RNA sequence: UGCUGACAUGAGUAACGAAAAAAAGGUAUAAACCUUUUCACCUAAAACAUAAGGUUUAACUAUAAAAGUACGGCCCCUAA
RNA sequence: UAAAGGGAAGGAACUCGGCAAAGAUAGCUCAUAAGUUAGUCAAUAAAGAGUAAUAAGAACAAAGUUGUACAACUGUUUACU
RNA sequence: AUAAUUGAGGUCCCGCAUGAAUGACGUAAUGAUACAACAACUGUCUCCCCUUUAAGCUAAGUGAAAUUGAAAUCGUAGUGA
RNA sequence: AGAGUAGAUAUUGUAAGCUAUGUUUGCCACCUUCGACUCAACAUUUCCUCUUGGUUGUAAAAGCUAAGAAGGGUUUGACUGUUCGUCAAUUAAAAUGUUACGUGAGUUGGGUUAAAUACGAUGUGAAUCAGUAUGGUUCCUAUCUGCUGAAGGAAAUAUUAUCAAAUUAAAUCUCAUUAUUAGUACGCAAGGACCAUAAUGAAUCAACCCAUGGUGUAUCUAUUGAUAAUAAUAUAAUAUAUUUAAUAUAUUAUCUAUAUUAGUUUAUAUUUUAAUUAUAUAUUAUCAUAGUAGAUAAGCUAAGUUGAUAAUAAAUAAAUAUUGAAUACAUAUUAAAUAUGAAGUUGUUUUAAUAAGAUAAUUAAUCUGAUAAUUUUAUACUAAAAUUAAUAAUUAUAGGUUUUAUAUAUUAUUUAUAAUUAUAAU
């Protein structure tokens, strides 16, 4: 059930880096990008160029903000008096801000 | 039971209903991404859907487009957003697969995703129309696209095309006629165009994309073969 | 396939009606079961009025469990597991006639070398 | 033998038919068995077809699968059809119950 | 089997606590946040009203509104 | 390994011990002995019938009979063996 | 009573060392009590097989525990607190 | 000594003698759990099987006793906590041990040393017992050794692809019954062989899934109860085009099956009244242990199938011999020579590892490998194995697609083609 001495620098080290399974290989599989000759691995879509299509499909299959009929031609004045623009609790100010917690996909090398 | 399909990590009503779930997003939305596992799963279910879906519309036999039907019906979830569904297997999704045998669905691979390492795809029907009016492109065959796309760099490096990409645009038009495909590519090009910083000339284009139709369409070791002494 | 206080039809006038069986005679562990055509050792459990209580031999006759292979690639099953009742260093019938209500057997018997058992029968199926 | 049994014959062997299987006399020293049929079972490959079918004997039943393309069976003769109220492919549910064959024998007396 | 602090070992191991998720869009930022649709789960409840309790946790600082009648306290009256 | 489902021929041969797991042929209405402290206590008696059901076919209530020892009985007890 | 019984029930009385409110004696009912027998039913077993789900396994994220004189920690025979 | 119809030494063997073992009951005080299940490993003082000597007590067959021999094997029940023991049924036999009276970080916890309680006994009493009875508590994710598998690195008498011997590590090694020889030998009769062979099986092991049986949360069908859909049809609204003389007709699309009021407090239901507010319509889906039941393809499996139980041979153990001295005889040799002789040994057979040797290739437009993709013959991860074709040819890996086949359960009262009729057939 338990260790019966303090494991080693040496053993644990071995047991650790020694064998092959255990260490990373380097990703040798991967080739340059037809559209932009960009880094990717093998045998897979480059990330760049299928998101730039999404995004383009976005921008054309955008569905229509549905504003309302009323608040188009709400007076600032009037807007002001009903819906005042309240203090957030914290939680929300942290939610707010996306980019503290919130991670946007890197771009590869380009590949020679 | 054991090594007909996949399991998922689900219990069997449950991966039915999820199966069932991506095949109807997948007719609704044309390309979707998700989990490689699910993916190919999926596609399985569509490509099914599909070639049922065909059987009805060809088969004179009344009982047999009858049961056909019942199948397609059993095999979707007709609801929210999937209500007019079955009308749209009918007559949108069948027909472009009328003459194709099997491989209605496509599964191109992704990166894995970062926060999970799971590895992602994206599965989508195969000849998808780019090309809607009142609305300018379609959210259509992501594959075509980068294809284009390429075609585009290439142009742009004023390098020779790829053998590969030669292949896939040949394995595009096998199932499409020449003067639609040249409109869909044109499509694109534009619209590819205005997103890169790239400009546009589009006589020149035209005869790009010309040039580039002909060669597809019209078509043209150290070991010696040699019979036993 | 008879085992340990398996109960079973005892097919014969001899009396006896229903026995038990206590052991397997030619397989050497006691686990193994006795299946037609092989001799059993059994109590008699239930007879007309050889007595209730009687240690005597039989031989399976039949059996409900298909499975049983025969060389000609078929099976044949019945509706019970019966035996017939011998004699400890005769092995011959005890009794005079199977019972022609419900006396049939498998051919096995024939092969086995069980004739007299098996001409006794109403059928050899 | 494959015409009876064949899926594509309509007045093939169903679960339900009595019949009669006559063994070659030549080949073997077996007497005929008259059945009823309680299951067709169809093989991947088509030799090895069975059929499973039995008979109540004198208080007593006896139920028997006979490979169909075995050279010992001659031929197999149907005695009488089946009965469009018995409803399935495979009829193993009749054994124990009303539904029971009973006699076949003493029926054909 | 000192005491306090720091740092190891087991070990990047076990576990991450009753479990149904999917897509599209927010957002070429999302398994986990929000919205829509689909699917599911609880339903003499995992719902809706409340009592007690408590770092106000809430739909928040521009904040939880009462003369009283299927509104409670205090107040009057007592029990233990 | 846990928590389930199914299982041919056997049916307690298992085991300290049928522990565990099987096992319900109306839940309504009839019909229900011996014994007895005379309380349908026994009794929701066992068995059995009526309606339903003829081998395909929800969930939940409902799981036997008898002998002996000890204690009348419903209760209370070592919160955590 | 079982094929076979150190168990069970009945009876016999050298009660090693019963006995009358430390109650004596037989009974109905009751008991998750404790022994035993029969029926039925079964994976308990002959004898294990298959299937499902949650784990285990791999990838990503987080990240314990008892233990630890120091270890470069094989077998055998002999030796020896 | 003495038994043994005679005669100590076939078989028996008083008391006394000499030893060996550390399997019992003890003694010492160096040192602080019995059984069951599972898996067994080792020993030989051998229970069976193989070889053999002695046997007025070896006629034969059964035995008794002794030598060699550990290769294979050595049981299922009732009783009891039991190991044991008493029976029952078998078996060739049901051998005796050692392994912390093997095995509780492998299971169980029935016995047995706690707390509750009772009975008998002892005690004035609290309480006690080489008593009896019911109940009743420990857990552990594996660091190292070790073992079972699987990889990576590596030094190779120097490489890569493939084939690979000796060898090393193990496994295996059998047993019964029946029949023949033969009712022969032997024997008054009863009884009844060796020697040797064959056929059945027995345990054990391996492989397999054509069939058989089981399963089969992919497999359809049947079915009970509730809900939610899609399509069709009737109704209504709105939107969009058409015709008509914004209106009406009809076409397309979308949305809609509501809601309010009565019937003496509440809630629900019913019916009326209001409203366009519907189908004993087709087809689905969800939930109820896969909701329940009947079948069920692949795969996996045994209760199934198939095969093996490894020869021939070499040297031997106990034993049985030939000649033959030393020692004029005798002596199988603890002399020289020459022979028989065991399920044992060596070997063979089987698996795993290793890789001597062999064939070929050599800096490469497609050298040998790896990374990568699709995978299953393979699989925890790995590793192994198949494919990565799309050009002058040739090669299908998974998914799909087609095919025939299977599975389901209705179907000739049918489907298809031509005009209730003809032909082809599910
Ligand atoms: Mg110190
Ligand atoms: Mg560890
Ligand atoms: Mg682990
Ligand atoms: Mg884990
Ligand atoms: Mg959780
Ligand atoms: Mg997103
Ligand atoms: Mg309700
Ligand atoms: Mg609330
Ligand atoms: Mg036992
Ligand atoms: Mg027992
Ligand atoms: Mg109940
Ligand atoms: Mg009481
Ligand atoms: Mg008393
Ligand atoms: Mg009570
Ligand atoms: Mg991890
Ligand atoms: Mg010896
Ligand atoms: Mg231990
Ligand atoms: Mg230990
Ligand atoms: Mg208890
Ligand atoms: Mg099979
Ligand atoms: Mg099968
Ligand atoms: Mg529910
Ligand atoms: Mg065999
Ligand atoms: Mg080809
Ligand atoms: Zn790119």
């Amino acid at each position: 059930a338990v260790p019966k001495k303090k494991v080693s620098h040496q053993k644990k080290r071995q047991k650790l880096y020694g064998p092959g399974k255990k260490q990373l290989k380097m990703i040798h599989h991967l080739n340059k990008c037809p559209s932009c000759g960009h880094y990717k691995r093998a045998n897979t879509l480059c990330m760049y160029c299928v998101g730039q299509i999404s995004h383009i499909w976005k921008t054309h299959t955008a569905k229509e903000e549905i504003k309302p009929r009323q608040e188009e031609e709400l007076s600032e004045l009037d807007q002001r008096v009903l819906y005042p623009g309240r203090r957030d609790t914290k939680y929300t100010k942290d939610l707010k801000d996306k980019d503290n917690y919130l991670e946007r996909r890197v771009r590869t090398l380009k590949k020679d | 039971t054991v090594g007909i399909a996949r399991k998922l990590s689900r219990d069997k009503a449950h991966r039915d209903a999820l199966l069932k779930n991506l095949a109807c997003q997948l007719f609704q939305h044309e390309s979707i991404v998700s989990t490689h596992a699910k993916c190919k799963e999926a596609s399985r279910v569509a490509e099914r859907i599909i070639t049922w879906t065909k059987r009805a519309i060809t088969t004179s036999n009344s009982v047999a487009q009858a049961e056909l039907k019942s199948q397609i019906q059993s095999q979707l979830f007709l609801a929210g957003d999937n209500r007019k569904l079955m009308k749209r297997l009918f007559s949108e999704i069948a027909p472009r697969y009328l003459e194709r045998p099997g491989g209605y669905t496509r599964v191109l691979r992704l990166e894995p995703r970062a926060n999970d390492s799971a590895p992602q795809s994206v599965l989508e029907l195969v000849d998808s129309p780019v090309m809607s009016e009142s609305h300018t492109v379609n959210r259509g065959n992501l594959k075509m696209w980068l294809l284009v796309k390429s075609v585009i760099n290439d142009d742009a490096n004023q390098l020779p095309h790829n053998p590969l990409t030669l292949q896939n645009l040949h394995k595009v038009a096998k199932f499409k006629a020449e003067a639609q495909l040249h409109g869909e590519i044109m499509l694109i090009k534009q619209v590819l165009l205005k997103e890169m910083s790239l400009p546009y000339d589009e006589a020149l284009e035209n005869e790009r994309t010309q040039a580039l139709l002909k060669e597809v369409y019209s078509s043209s070791s150290s070991y010696v073969m040699v019979p036993r002494p | 396939m008879i085992f340990l206080k398996s109960v079973i039809k005892v097919i014969d006038n001899s009396g006896a009606q229903l026995a038990e069986c206590i052991k397997v005679i030619r397989k050497g562990s006691p686990k193994s079961p006795a299946m037609v055509g092989d001799r059993i050792v059994c109590v008699i459990q239930k007879a007309k009025p050889v007595k209730k209580g009687d240690i005597c031999h039989a031989i399976v006759v039949r059996s409900k469990q298909r499975n049983m292979c025969r060389k000609d690639g078929s099976t044949v099953a019945f509706g019970d597991t019966a035996c017939v009742l011998i004699n400890k260093n005769t092995g011959e019938p005890l009794g005079t006639r199977i019972m022609a209500n419900d006396g049939c057997v498998d051919r096995t018997l024939k092969d086995k070398g069980y004739n007299k058992i098996c001409s006794l029968a109403s059928r050899v199926i | 033998k494959r015409k009876l049994i064949s899926k594509k014959n309509k007045d093939r062997l169903k679960a339900g038919d009595v019949v009669r299987i006559v063994y070659d006399s030549s080949k073997c020293s077996y007497d005929t068995f008259v059945g009823y049929i309680l299951s067709i079972d169809r093989k991947q490959l088509v030799q090895d077809a069975s059929l499973l079918l039995r008979n109540q004997i004198a208080k007593t039943a006896v139920e028997i699968r006979v490979p169909l393309f075995s050279p010992l069976i001659e031929r197999i003769d149907l005695l009488t059809p089946h009965v469009s109220s018995r409803q399935r492919n495979k009829h193993y549910y009749i054994r124990g119950t009303r539904l029971d064959v009973g006699d076949l024998e003493a029926g054909l007396r």
